[PDB]
RNA sequence: UAGCGGCGAGCGAACGGGGAGGAGCCCAGAGCCUGAAUCAGUGUGUGUGUUAGUGGAAGCGUCUGGAAAGGCGCGCGAUACAGGGUGACAGCCCCGUACACAAAAAUGCACAUGCUGUGAGCUCGAUGAGUAGGGCGGGACACGUGGUAUCCUGUCUGAAUAUGGGGGGACCAUCCUCCAAGGCUAAAUACUCCUGACUGACCGAUAGUGAACCAGUACCGUGAGGGAAAGGCGAAAAGAACCCCGGCGAGGGGAGUGAAAAAGAACCUGAAACCGUGUACGUACAAGCAGUGGGAGCAUGCUUAGGCGUGUGACUGCGUACCUUUUGUAUAAUGGGUCAGCGACUUAUAUUCUGUAGCAAGGUUAACCGAAUAGGGGAGCCGAAGGGAAACCGAGUCUUAACU
């Protein structure tokens, strides 16, 4: 079903993994979700409990021609309180293994329509080299690129550590932002087996 | 934390099949010789709760 | 993320400062008193948008009457008399033709003495 | 698509009220919540079953009954879920693999929930007079 | 949930399952035979690590500017495009980075292993008395003395001690299960004054620590103790030599430095309140929330051979501030001297309902195992069936002797 660029070669990939309706809000939902799991979320104000200061009220409840007070470290004072102080909490969200792999099946299968997805035969840097990496896809034609690999080859992936714009995934570890944000994504044929195993 | 259920209310209240709940009624612990007894046979099977006081119900016992 | 609110407020209250403009003493200079004066500024020029219709009405009416009287028609029996006539000019225009071309204006008044 | 281009879909959100910001809002001073008493205080409003100092509905009806011991280890096996073990054979062991009824649940009963197409031989279980007909309908010889 | 509970408020198990980590032994002592396998010496031995470090790739020309890393055009290293500096934004100017390498000396580890020193074996018996239990009073158990098992005990008492004793939630009897009245035990677990590295949908000087600054300082208190404020010239001090007014002052004017000195140290930006100097109009017979609709003149901007902007506003119709709280406020009821900054429906987990997405009689995993937002792991939970106080029966079932 999908042709080759040095082969012609016709893979038989299934039909309701890789030809399906694009699905907006699942993906959106689960491309949210992936982004709030990013998060760390590494932040703490004090409250007027955690402030340094004492309990002491600094002027008495009547008698001064002053607004009542009851701390120095309310929130409503100087220097002291933030009322809804932030604790270190965790943003990330429930995603639904139906839903998961069903926004997979909608972003993976709109690449075919978009001609995003570039299915090819062995992938491999001769020696692990980045000027060779960056010289071979100048052929291939392609400058930004997610390229996966079922059999994840050291020579390749330390020449492209330095490469920007590429990135060498494993064909076990795509990603549902990663798809979607690099503008071509080479798959090899090995990978597309084992993705199409993968999603099922 | 998790709900607590308001117990003494769990003793005193069933959730039948729809949501409504059966409920003993009043009036049938003692000084029972000088009431009717109409009155006695009328409140000695179960009965629902009115639809006024349904949701001091469904919120004071969450689960079931 | 919080969130300063220096750069919005001034221009909030420079916006109002602006409308402002020409009060005496505090209501320009100072937003809390300028605040007021621009709101009530508001209400007072929403209420007198009726009362120009009603005020100029008046205005006309009066030089309608004054116009008539000179050649010796009141202004309830003129009216009653182009109305009769089914005369369609309104107050506008009768008042402003009685002020500039009365030798005009004499034969409205004549129209009416027929009815 | 690209990660700008996604958006959700219709009705998804819904922002959410944020008290006390003006007139404009609508909700905004007294945030949507009326002018004094225990219910416009922070930490207010009373606790559940709470009837103004009147005794409460949960009090005044008696209580009744007793929880039973057995009816927390007792199943209600469905009859449309019952050739979904080995073959044809479901004593109790068996039918704990399958996870249809809890770990600890000696006594269970087979009722009439519709649907069986394969015989099936229910060994050392209690059976419904209505699901003994289907049982035996489908193939199956009880006991 | 079961229970506990002025059966109120509330408090809340275990069996049972899925995980992390797993490990056991010494004594209350008698034969042959023997120091052996165990802890620990202390070596020395790799292996280390940690406390100094070494190398570490490849850019040029024009244009703008005070200055080039910038734009423009051509190169080149990349297992180095982490990050930082550099006169504006640097892969290639510099410090790093990847990576490759380091130790005289002290030490923290993991195995050989000479050993002052210590008992491997089957044995034979033993097998923890003011104790278990009881009365009284308290306590701990989810369990408030309740029908209260269980454990501990202040007090007063008292077995049997494997033909024995404990327990199985009043209690009894049968079965099952353990063996008290002595010790010692790694891992999974809690924490971070402190030492490193690295990360933030964390803050950016009223924030963030109280403290970016010689801060727990100044200052306050007899004392315990409380406790501030206060950041930024410029790329580089090149921090203004020299004149001039002045008291060989302050302070200025020059001159000079710089790209710039209304960047000159009271030093980036420099708002507002507030206080001024000059230009246009109005303003000394006129009554009040000071505006608003009308509107002459006058001053400027423009197009001109009409007028239209802009400032002003003679005179004139209408017109008692805002907030709060109220049956009702111009109210002589509350609150505000003004400006600037900060200041109030949040966060976590449970739960019901609405919308929306997945999949559908199914849906769905939790900790964890994954380095890993994959995939396992369905232990569970919820739903598809209810009636009954409950046994029990079940498309019925409860009630009742039986139900139209
Ligand atoms: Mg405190
Ligand atoms: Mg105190
Ligand atoms: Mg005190
Ligand atoms: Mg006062
Ligand atoms: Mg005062
Ligand atoms: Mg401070
Ligand atoms: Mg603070
Ligand atoms: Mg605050
Ligand atoms: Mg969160
Ligand atoms: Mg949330
Ligand atoms: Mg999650
Ligand atoms: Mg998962
Ligand atoms: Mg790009
Ligand atoms: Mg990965
Ligand atoms: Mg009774
Ligand atoms: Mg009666
Ligand atoms: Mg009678
Ligand atoms: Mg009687
Ligand atoms: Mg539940
Ligand atoms: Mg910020
Ligand atoms: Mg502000
Ligand atoms: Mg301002
Ligand atoms: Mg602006
Ligand atoms: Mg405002
Ligand atoms: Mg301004
Ligand atoms: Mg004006
Ligand atoms: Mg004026
Ligand atoms: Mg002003
Ligand atoms: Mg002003
Ligand atoms: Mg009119
Ligand atoms: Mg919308
Ligand atoms: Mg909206
Ligand atoms: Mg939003
Ligand atoms: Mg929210
Ligand atoms: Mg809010
Ligand atoms: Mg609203
Ligand atoms: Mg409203
Ligand atoms: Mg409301
Ligand atoms: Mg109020
Ligand atoms: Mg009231
Ligand atoms: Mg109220
Ligand atoms: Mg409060
Ligand atoms: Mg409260
Ligand atoms: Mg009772
Ligand atoms: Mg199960
Ligand atoms: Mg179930
Ligand atoms: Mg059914
Ligand atoms: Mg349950
Ligand atoms: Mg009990
Ligand atoms: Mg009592
Ligand atoms: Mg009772
Ligand atoms: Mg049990
Ligand atoms: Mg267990
Ligand atoms: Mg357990
Ligand atoms: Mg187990
Ligand atoms: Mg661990
Ligand atoms: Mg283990
Ligand atoms: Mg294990
Ligand atoms: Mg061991
Ligand atoms: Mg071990
Ligand atoms: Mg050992
Ligand atoms: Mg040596
Ligand atoms: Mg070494
Ligand atoms: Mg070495
Ligand atoms: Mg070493
Ligand atoms: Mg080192
Ligand atoms: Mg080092
Ligand atoms: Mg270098
Ligand atoms: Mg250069
Ligand atoms: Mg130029
Ligand atoms: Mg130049
Ligand atoms: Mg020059
Ligand atoms: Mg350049
Ligand atoms: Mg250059
Ligand atoms: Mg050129
Ligand atoms: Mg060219
Ligand atoms: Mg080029
Ligand atoms: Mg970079
Ligand atoms: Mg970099
Ligand atoms: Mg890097
Ligand atoms: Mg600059
Ligand atoms: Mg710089
Ligand atoms: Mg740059
Ligand atoms: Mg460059
Ligand atoms: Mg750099
Ligand atoms: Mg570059
Ligand atoms: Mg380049
Ligand atoms: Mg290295
Ligand atoms: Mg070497
Ligand atoms: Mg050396
Ligand atoms: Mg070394
Ligand atoms: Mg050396
Ligand atoms: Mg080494
Ligand atoms: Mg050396
Ligand atoms: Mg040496
Ligand atoms: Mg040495
Ligand atoms: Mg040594
Ligand atoms: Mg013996
Ligand atoms: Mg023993
Ligand atoms: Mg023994
Ligand atoms: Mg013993
Ligand atoms: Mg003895
Ligand atoms: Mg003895
Ligand atoms: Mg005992
Ligand atoms: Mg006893
Ligand atoms: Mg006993
Ligand atoms: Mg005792
Ligand atoms: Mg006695
Ligand atoms: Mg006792
Ligand atoms: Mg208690
Ligand atoms: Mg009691
Ligand atoms: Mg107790
Ligand atoms: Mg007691
Ligand atoms: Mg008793
Ligand atoms: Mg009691
Ligand atoms: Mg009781
Ligand atoms: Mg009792
Ligand atoms: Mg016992
Ligand atoms: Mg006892
Ligand atoms: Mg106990
Ligand atoms: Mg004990
Ligand atoms: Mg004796
Ligand atoms: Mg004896
Ligand atoms: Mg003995
Ligand atoms: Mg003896
Ligand atoms: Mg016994
Ligand atoms: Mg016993
Ligand atoms: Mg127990
Ligand atoms: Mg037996
Ligand atoms: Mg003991
Ligand atoms: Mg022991
Ligand atoms: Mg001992
Ligand atoms: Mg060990
Ligand atoms: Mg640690
Ligand atoms: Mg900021
Ligand atoms: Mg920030
Ligand atoms: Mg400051
Ligand atoms: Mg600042
Ligand atoms: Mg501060
Ligand atoms: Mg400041
Ligand atoms: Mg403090
Ligand atoms: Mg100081
Ligand atoms: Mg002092
Ligand atoms: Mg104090
Ligand atoms: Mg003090
Ligand atoms: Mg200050
Ligand atoms: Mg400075
Ligand atoms: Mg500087
Ligand atoms: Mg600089
Ligand atoms: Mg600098
Ligand atoms: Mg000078
Ligand atoms: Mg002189
Ligand atoms: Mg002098
Ligand atoms: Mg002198
Ligand atoms: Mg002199
Ligand atoms: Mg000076
Ligand atoms: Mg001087
Ligand atoms: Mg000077
Ligand atoms: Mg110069
Ligand atoms: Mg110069
Ligand atoms: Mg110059
Ligand atoms: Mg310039
Ligand atoms: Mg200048
Ligand atoms: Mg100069
Ligand atoms: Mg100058
Ligand atoms: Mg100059
Ligand atoms: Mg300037
Ligand atoms: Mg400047
Ligand atoms: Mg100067
Ligand atoms: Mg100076
Ligand atoms: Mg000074
Ligand atoms: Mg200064
Ligand atoms: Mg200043
Ligand atoms: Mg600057
Ligand atoms: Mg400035
Ligand atoms: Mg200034
Ligand atoms: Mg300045
Ligand atoms: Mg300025
Ligand atoms: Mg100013
Ligand atoms: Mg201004
Ligand atoms: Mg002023
Ligand atoms: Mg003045
Ligand atoms: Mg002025
Ligand atoms: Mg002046
Ligand atoms: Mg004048
Ligand atoms: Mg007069
Ligand atoms: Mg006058
Ligand atoms: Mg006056
Ligand atoms: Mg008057
Ligand atoms: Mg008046
Ligand atoms: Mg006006
Ligand atoms: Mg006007
Ligand atoms: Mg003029
Ligand atoms: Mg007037
Ligand atoms: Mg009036
Ligand atoms: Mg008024
Ligand atoms: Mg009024
Ligand atoms: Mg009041
Ligand atoms: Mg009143
Ligand atoms: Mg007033
Ligand atoms: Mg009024
Ligand atoms: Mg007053
Ligand atoms: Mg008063
Ligand atoms: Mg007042
Ligand atoms: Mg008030
Ligand atoms: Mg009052
Ligand atoms: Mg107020
Ligand atoms: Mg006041
Ligand atoms: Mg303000
Ligand atoms: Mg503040
Ligand atoms: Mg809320
Ligand atoms: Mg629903
Ligand atoms: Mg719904
Ligand atoms: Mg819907
Ligand atoms: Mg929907
Ligand atoms: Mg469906
Ligand atoms: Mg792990
Ligand atoms: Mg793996
Ligand atoms: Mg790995
Ligand atoms: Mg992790
Ligand atoms: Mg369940
Ligand atoms: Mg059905
Ligand atoms: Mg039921
Ligand atoms: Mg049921
Ligand atoms: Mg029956
Ligand atoms: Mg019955
Ligand atoms: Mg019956
Ligand atoms: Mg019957
Ligand atoms: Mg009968
Ligand atoms: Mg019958």
């Amino acid at each position: 079903e999908l042709v080759l660029k040095d082969a012609q070669s016709a893979l038989t990939v299934s039909e309701t993994t890789f030809g399906r309706d694009f699905n907006e809000a699942l993906v959106h939902q689960v491309v949210v979700a992936y982004a709030a799991g990013a998060r760390q979320g590494t932040r703490a104000q004090k409250t007027r409990a955690e402030v340094t200061g004492s309990g002491k009220k600094p002027w008495r409840q009547k008698g001064t021609g002053r607004a009542r007070s009851g701390s120095i470290k309310s929130p409503i004072w100087r220097s002291g309180g933030v009322t809804f102080a932030a604790r270190p909490q965790d943003h990330s969200q429930k995603v639904n293994k139906k839903m998961y792999r069903g926004a997979l099946k909608s972003i993976l299968s709109e690449l075919v329509r978009q001609d995003r997805l570039i299915v090819v035969e062995k992938f491999s840097v001769e020696a692990p080299k980045t000027k060779l990496l960056a010289q071979k896809l100048k052929d291939m034609a392609l400058e930004d690129v997610l390229i996966i690999t079922g059999e994840l080859d050291e020579n390749l992936f330390l020449a492209a550590r330095n490469l920007h714009k590429v990135d060498v995934r494993d064909a076990t570890g795509i990603d549902p932002v990663s798809l979607i944000a690099f503008d071509k994504v080479v798959m090899t044929a090995d990978a597309v087996k084992q993705v199409e195993e993968m999603l099922a | 934390p998790k709900i607590k259920t308001v117990r003494g209310a769990a003793k005193r209240f069933k959730k039948t099949g729809k949501g409504g709940f059966k409920h003993k009624h009043a009036n049938l612990r003692h000084i029972l010789t000088k009431k009717a007894t109409k009155r006695k046979r009328h409140l000695r099977p179960k009965a629902m709760v009115s639809k006024g006081d349904l949701g001091l119900v469904i919120a004071c016992l969450p689960y079931a | 993320a919080r969130v300063k609110r220096g750069v919005i407020a001034r221009a909030r209250h420079k916006k109002i400062l602006k409308q402002a403009k020409g009060y005496y003493g505090a209501r320009s200079r100072v937003y809390r008193v300028a605040f007021q004066a621009v709101i009530k500024a508001g209400q007072y020029a929403y209420r007198d948008r009726r009362q120009r219709k009603r005020q100029f009405r008046q205005l006309w009416i009066a030089r309608i009457n004054a116009a008539a009287r000179q050649n010796g028609i009141s202004y309830s029996k003129f009216i009653n008399g182009l109305k009769k006539a089914s005369v369609e000019i309104d107050r506008k225009i009768l008042a402003d033709i009685a002020v500039f071309d009365k030798v005009a204006f004499t034969a409205l008044v004549e129209k009416a003495k027929a009815a | 698509m690209r990660l700008n281009t996604l958006s959700p879909a219709e009705g998804s959100k819904k922002a959410g009220k944020r008290l006390g910001r003006g007139i404009g809002s609508g909700l905004g001073k007294t945030g949507g919540r009326g002018h004094k008493g225990q219910k416009s205080r922070s930490g207010g409003g009373v606790r559940r079953g709470f009837e103004g100092g009147q005794m409460p509905l949960y009090r005044r009806l008696p209580k009744f009954g007793f929880t039973s011991r057995k009816a927390a280890i007792t199943a209600e096996i469905r009859l449309s879920d019952l050739a979904k073990v080995e073959g044809g054979v479901v004593d109790l062991n068996t039918l704990k693999a399958a996870n249809i009824i809890g770990i600890q649940i000696e006594f269970a009963k087979v009722i009439l929930a519709g649907e069986v197409t394969t015989p099936v031989t229910v060994r050392g279980l209690r059976v419904t007079k209505g699901a003994r007909a289907a049982i035996e309908a489908a193939g199956g010889k009880i006991e």
